[PDB]
DNA sequence: TCATATAAAAGGCAAACGGAAGCATTCTCAGAATATTCTTTGTGATGATGGAGTTTCACTCACAGAGCTGAACATGCCTTTTGATGGAGCAGTTTCCAAATACACTTTTGGT
DNA sequence: ACCAAAAGTGTATTTGGAAACTGCTCCATCAAAAGGCATGTTCAGCTCTGTGAGTGAAACTCCATCATCACAAAGAATATTCTGAGAATGCTTCCGTTTGCCTTTTATATGA
């Protein structure tokens, strides 16, 4: 999807300028990272669930091992 | 409005791994979706405005974390 | 400005891990780098307890099983 | 020697905001403080060694510090 | 640039010494890349024995000492 | 043994990446510390590409591909 | 678990002890025992792993001797 | 008849833990032949650890010292 | 160095369960042929840049002496240590239903 | 334009959140006792600071030689496709080893 537009709608609110122009390869990292970080995220989450004895995920769950790491 | 649907949540869950998911977390997916887009559009401006050089992407926000 | 692990023992298993790696002779310790150490050693205990202590509120059951303190460990990792 | 006796550890949980400690959890603690202290004594005598000294100083092991993260 | 001192001849010359053949255009970039880390990493540790020492100059002791750390 | 890369531009790389990437001030260099950290990057690389050909040979591929060197700097280490 | 039977395990090192030839060193405990083979176990493991990424990237499914051969000559 | 105990589909299940999907049948004795060099090391080092020490009987701290 | 005991360790028996043989199956990998690509090789320019000689001055370094301070030891007394029953809160186990997730069909719709 | 894909609406399934029970092991306290930490002394070598001697690191200029771009070619190697055949798998049946459970057995810590 070309949500690339409504990511940059919150950086052109801090830039106050005309969008500047991202590779394809810059969007493609974007994206990956993204993807990692979920990904990560996520597997991490999932780890303290199944340790707590649920087998599916929760908000309080996801945030707790957001909070527990560096933010 | 919100370009976050919950295929795309779905399938990078099942990617991680995970076996259920709760239809109660997309709110804080896309919040932390959310923070991190702001944390890399925050280096991303950083790293511009501080460079000289303005259109160009500089790579070095790998080297942030 | 306060410790609560007693100073010989610490200090004694600091200088025996020192001898064990370091196959040299006895590399004197200044008092003030103990003090510091065990400083260090001290919150960093605190804090891995902590993080444990909120694993197990998550999952109810309050008493600290070293499976908590492991997967602590490992996510802090 | 490892003389971190149960009391020791129980206080130090109590001030960690521990209420209930589990009794195999002594050993593990040990076992992590251990480790740790191997990692920081490594990096400071190598730290002060570098400063081609012999006794150590707590600048060697607050870089120690510092560098291990 | 200044990290495009380690010209693409050098990269070839130093493949020689290695043993290999042929050498593919896309490996320039990332010998350059490799080379870059490995010298972020040893710099820092260097760098930091040197802050240790209190001295302005770095010294054979302080990066042999750092590769030793290195590992 | 002799070096392959120039010791001028390793020189300017290194002192750039001293003096910006570790929050250094204008720190100097010796000579004989700089040669040092010359030979060990070519003594690296030149290691590295003796690993990375072994896994290009063995591809059948009779040229070098850079995941050769992607996953040889995956496999040590 | 354990993915091999025990008593083989115990037999070949009570005979890569005798090859030792110090005469009786034989002195066997279950925590050592199951301690070694996990970490044989472990290193097995991880050997078979990087071997198999390697020869993926060779371009087969497969696996063949000259795959964990040069897997542990780059390894050390 | 020593390392007949290494039976065959112990290394076709540790494989197929090791993500492994398909084995060849030469690799069997390879995988004996690193089995018995890892073993040799680790107790090589595990007894000469364990001579350190005066008593001949061996104990899990010196084989997980041995690891390191 | 001797008693010795005792707790770790060696030895035997039945079950079943994983391993071995062998045959049918397939399918992966090795081989061959080929279009394609992209790396090499050679060479002229060439000027772009790295190597060599000179300076100076900021710095490192070797040493020397003064202090102190850390290692080693003697002593009291107090936080640790076992054990002890209790006990008592709390972790593990079992049921149930019900909200909540997975799944299927369809339709908008928007991504290319 | 247009076709994959996500949203909406049910629909059957399911697992988790609470309740009830049970045993289990951990907090607390008392006693004591006793082992180990805090305190105080004493000595020596080690660090710290200084002080000057030497030196080498940043800055400079100039020349020569290696990179580099550009070119064309070329052919070596690579990616691709087609084919078969040995080997890797699956399945079944038998059988030989393993493992729990007892039953000896003796090497070592403890005392003297």
């Amino acid at each position: 999807l070309p949500f690339s537009r409504l990511a940059r709608e919150i950086c052109v609110k801090f830039t106050r300028g005309v969008d500047f122009n991202w590779q394809a390869q810059a969007l493609l990292a974007l994206q990956e990272a993204a993807e990692a970080f979920l990904v990560h995220l996520f597997e991490d989450a999932y780890l303290l669930t199944l340790h707590a004895g649920r087998v599916t995920l929760f908000p309080k769950d996801v945030q707790l091992a957001r909070r527990i790491r560096g933010l | 409005i919100q370009g976050i649907t919950k295929p795309a949540i779905r399938r990078l869950a099942r990617r991680g791994g995970v076996k259920r998911i709760s239809g109660l977390i997309y709110e804080e997916t896309r919040g932390v979706l959310k923070v991190f887009l702001e944390n890399v559009i925050r280096d991303a401006v950083t790293y511009t405005e501080h460079a000289k050089r303005k259109t160009v992407t500089a790579m070095d926000v790998v080297y942030a974390l």
